[PDB]
RNA sequence: UGUACAACGGGGUAUUGUAAGCAGUAGAGUAGCCUUGUUGUUACGAUCUGCUGAGAUUAAGCCUUUGUUGUCUGAUUUG
RNA sequence: UGAUAGAAUAAUCUAGCGAAACCA
């Protein structure tokens, strides 16, 4: 391939897994931003491995998960020219992080972005609820309009990233009025993924050659981890009540406050980037995909150097008092 | 398993330090290169000052507790008891507390005596003039 | 942690002294590169010192000890005193009654029989 | 004690970097007010070729410094 | 009219001290001497300035502490060939201590004070004689012709009078032998004048030590202990 | 004109390994002084001990900041 | 009186001057 550099920083989805209408409404795809790495031990179940029933050691890479909102969809119809949306839909009540994705001059703008859209709620909603009907009527394949809570984490850009996810649930009339309600509201991805999930990462790599779209496939989810957790750090076999925050945190990136994901393997891309986490485009059985892992410990050492302690209380305990 | 470090006593851990086995099977654990090159020179602990070699050895902190009866690895195994359990974590987290209150007004008799001695060594600059 | 061309220990109690590897079995093909010897390696090695009787005489050998650092499975990085291996046929079957010193805890799983006149694991 | 007596001389320094500053502003201020009342009143108005005026406006600008000055 | 900051020698380059003179001149000079982004220099060029430097630069300054004694000094350059000016330096100031000393508003962080700063100089020189040396008065005269001539150079009335924020004053006694450098950012009170003055960087304190060539150690040119 | 930004400051994390300076009976010994010693003590004494994981660095591409302080603007283009 | 200047340190650019070969 002739290796010219990435369109958006935000790499683009290429392909959604296969449509089921038998499962419930729900996403296929999200939008984190990596934190950084560190190592896992867990426990090997894997017959005819010699390694079964055995302490392995795993470096894991973590994307914080900010909760992710919903402010607008997108059906596409389905033309001999191939997949054209017809219209998409808005929400009313939109951020400034979403209001400064649109503007290059934010700082000096008057801002008026969706003033007119705000009218189209100060009515009954015709127009909009006939679009809404227009799109259960038409528009075979929906896509929702989705964007990250980036106020919330420690990026220096207070823009969000908007996104467009193919919703791989049942009935798109069911599809629209789940996007109806789940307008200006939260997802988490808890009820999005899960764990020992097999997903794939779409992420724009490393640029110094570098900064390339890449779809690195199959890796375990290994913890879906809630952000109101402070036992995040913490496996029942390691009862300590820390975090997944690092001794001294993330290096260049800041903490995890909020939800995240531990992934097993490496991922393209560095910290601070943006990055998709789409589920498997099939249903992968390999015995690699179907092993439910139990972690044993997590390190949360320093990184910014050779550390030495897992809590700061550890840290006091040994060393106990000092001079200051 | 958490063992300590053979040059800092600092806790090592999976993925953290060298370990080293000599000819008599003696696996010696160090939680960094800085004590892997400090064991690699032939070197003493007792006379690096920021190892506990030294820091138990000299005095700074105690070194012997009641507390301490309780850590011990144990050859014999004891056959599972859940309701064992939540007392032994009840145990570690109040005996932590309890060490480290010790620690702490252990080295609070040392500053005290600071004080008698400045008094007794300003009387010396003012008793001679 | 050994190459080709390498002076490793004799542990077990055979009578050789040192052990100078000149093949390594079971080796990649790449250019330029070494066939590298480590813990749990039968290669073919040439006795240097010690009984005429073993030396000028090339044997398959296992090593024992390897005092490079590598990763184990379980999170250690460690190694040995020295480097070492023991001579024996090429079914794996031990030459010497008795092996002394350390032996690596793979190259024991790796071999029942070098396991079975092992003294020292690890 | 010693180190308010140094402030005086510190103080007294930095008002000394006020007078001169007060001056060359008050001096540049005049001598541009007044060279361009100059030149707006006759000496931009006669040739106007604009090879004179320029070396016109030089030497009073550098006649009206020089009066500041000394 | 561009110039140069670095402080030469590993003693130099190990004091953390130093590099907060380093800022702090970074900060005080103008936007056209503003050598900003060159904060961190490198172990491996020593005097390597000069080969790049000249393309795009005059008048470089060197800080040098020796290894022998403890004492710092100021060398005043040219990127063309020159003279330099050696310095010990009196009674080095931290502009925090500044801070800490005496609390001031300061607009050294705004990039309002984007703008060259201004010259004063406190009787440096005496265009009489008034002693025997008369090198002295030449000393004088260069190292005047060296002030005037390192900022760009100012016609007055061509000059625009509304930048003016920084200002900077060299005072020289003629008895101390001793020539130091202290430096206002200026505040207006609309009388139609009056000028408050307020501190905001490193104040010093320099003394005279010799005249060498533009190039560092090149033709020691005047001697004076 | 704001959880706004920035210079400081603070806290966290890591690096190096006991800073300067104070005290000593610790110091192989040499003279010195008598109260010729059952450690009598006073001077020099590389070093050692306590103050002291002390002191130094810490983002220049680490993290955080209810603390301080200042800031917010011009040039061009389109229906 | 003699020599392309300017800048790059007194070791590439601008400026100035400015060909010929050949040409169903
Ligand atoms: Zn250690």
């Amino acid at each position: 391939l002739p290796r010219k550099r990435a369109a958006s920083i935000r790499a683009r989805v290429k392909a959604f897994p296969k449509d089921d209408r038998s499962k419930p409404v729900a996403l296929t795809s999200f939008l984190g931003y990596k934190a950084g790495m560190t190592t896992i031990v867990r426990d090997l179940d894997r017959p005819g491995s010699k390694f079964h029933k055995r302490e392995v050691v795993e470096a894991v890479t973590v994307v914080d998960t900010p909760p992710v909102v919903v402010v607008g969809v997108v059906g596409y119809v389905e033309t001999p020219r191939g997949l054209r949306s017809l219209t998409t839909v808005w929400a009313e009540h939109l951020s400034d992080e979403v209001k400064r994705r649109f503007y290059k001059n934010w700082y000096k703008s008057k801002k008026k972005a969706f003033t007119k859209y705000s009218a189209k709620y100060a009515q009954d909603g015709a127009g909009i609820e006939r679009e809404l009907a227009r799109i259960k009527k038409y528009a075979s394949v929906v896509r929702v309009l989705v964007h990250t809570q980036i106020r919330k984490t420690p990026l220096a850009q207070k823009k969000a990233h908007l996104a467009e996810i193919q919703l791989n649930g049942g009935s798109i009339s069911e599809k629209v009025d789940w996007a109806r309600e789940h307008f200006e509201k939260t997802v988490a991805v808890d009820s999005v993924f899960e764990q020992n999930e097999m997903i794939d990462a779409i992420a724009v790599t490393k640029g110094h050659r570098g900064y390339h779209s890449r779809t690195s496939i199959n890796h375990k989810i290994y913890r879906v981890g809630k952000g109101d957790d402070e036992a995040n750090g913490a496996t029942s076999f390691d009862r300590t009540k820390k975090t997944i925050t690092p001794m001294g945190g993330f290096v260049h990136y800041g903490e995890i406050k909020n939800d995240f994901i531990m992934v097993k393997g490496c991922i393209p891309g560095n910290r601070k980037r943006i990055v998709t986490l789409r589920k498997s485009l099939y249903t992968n059985t390999s015995r690699k995909a179907l092993e439910e892992v139990s972690l044993k410990w997590i390190d949360t050492a320093s990184k910014f150097g050779k550390g030495r302690f897992q809590t700061p209380a550890e840290k006091h305990a040994f060393m106990g008092t000092l001079k200051k | 398993r958490i063992y300590q470090c053979h040059f800092c006593s600092s806790p090592c851990y999976p993925g953290h330090g060298i370990m080293f086995v000599r000819n008599d099977a003696k696996e010696f654990r160090f939680c960094r290169s800085k004590c892997h090159k400090a064991f690699k020179q032939r070197r003493n602990p007792r006379k690096l000052k920021w190892t506990k070699a030294f820091r138990k050895a000299a005095g700074k902190e105690l070194a012997v507790d009641s507390t301490l009866t309780f850590a011990q690895r144990r050859n014999v195994p004891v056959r599972y008891n859940r309701e064992l359990v939540a007392t032994t974590l009840k145990a570690m987290a109040r005996i932590e507390e309890i060490r480290q209150k010790r620690e702490r007004a252990f080295y609070k008799n040392r500053m005290r005596g600071n004080k008698e001695k400045d008094f007794l060594r300003d009387k010396k600059l003012v008793e001679s003039n | 942690g050994l190459p080709v061309g390498a002076i490793m220990n004799c542990a077990d109690n055979s009578g050789a002294r040192n052990l100078y590897i000149i093949a390594v079995k079971g080796s990649g093909s790449r250019l330029n590169r070494l066939p590298a010897a480590s813990l749990g390696d039968m290669v073919m090695a040439t006795v240097k010192k010690g009984k005429p009787e073993l030396r000028k005489k090339v044997m398959p050998a296992i090593v024992v000890r390897q005092a490079k650092s590598w990763r184990r499975r379980d999170g250690v990085f460690l190694y040995f005193e020295d480097n070492a291996g023991v001579i024996a046929n090429p079914k794996g079957e031990m030459k010497g009654s008795a092996i002394t010193g350390p032996v690596g805890k793979e190259c024991a799983d790796l071999w029942p029989r070098v396991a079975s006149n092992s003294g020292v694991v690890v | 004690e010693n180190i308010r007596k140094v402030l005086e001389k510190e103080t007294a320094l930095r008002k000394i970097a006020q007078k001169g500053a007060v001056k060359l502003f008050n001096a540049i201020l005049a001598t541009q007010v007044k060279t361009e009342k100059e030149v707006s009143e006759n000496l931009s108005e006669i040739k106007n070729k604009e090879e004179k005026k320029e070396l016109i406006t030089e030497v009073s600008k550098e006649k009206f410094l020089d009066l500041v000055k000394a | 009219p561009k110039s140069m900051v670095i402080r030469v020698g590993q003693t130099s380059l190990a004091n953390h001290s130093l590099n907060q003179l380093v800022k702090d001149f970074r900060q005080i000079m103008q936007p056209h001497t503003a050598i900003k982004l060159k904060e961190r220099k490198s172990n491996k060029l020593k005097d390597f300035v000069v080969m790049c430097g000249p393309l795009g630069v005059t008048h470089l300054f060197m800080f040098t502490q020796s290894e022998k004694t403890g004492n710092v000094s100021l060398k005043i350059a040219r990127t063309p060939q020159g003279p330099t000016v050696t310095f010990q330096v009196l009674d080095y100031s931290l502009g925090r201590d500044i801070k800490k000393f005496l609390k001031r508003p300061k607009s050294l962080n705004n990039d309002d004070v984007l703008n060259p700063p201004l010259l004063v100089l406190n009787g440096f020189s005496t265009s009489k004689r008034s002693g025997e040396d008369d090198q002295d008065v030449n000393v004088e005269k260069v190292i005047v012709s060296m002030f005037q001539n390192i900022f760009p150079p100012l016609n007055p009335a061509r000059t625009s009078l509304n930048s003016i924020k920084r200002v900077f004053m060299i005072n020289k006694d003629r008895e101390t032998g001793e020539i130091s450098m202290r430096h206002y950012f200026i505040d207006i009170r609309e009388v139609e004048k009056a000028i408050k003055l307020t501190e905001l960087g490193p104040r010093l304190t320099l003394k005279l030590v010799k005249i060498e060539e533009g190039i560092c150690s090149g033709k020691v040119l005047h001697h004076e202990f």
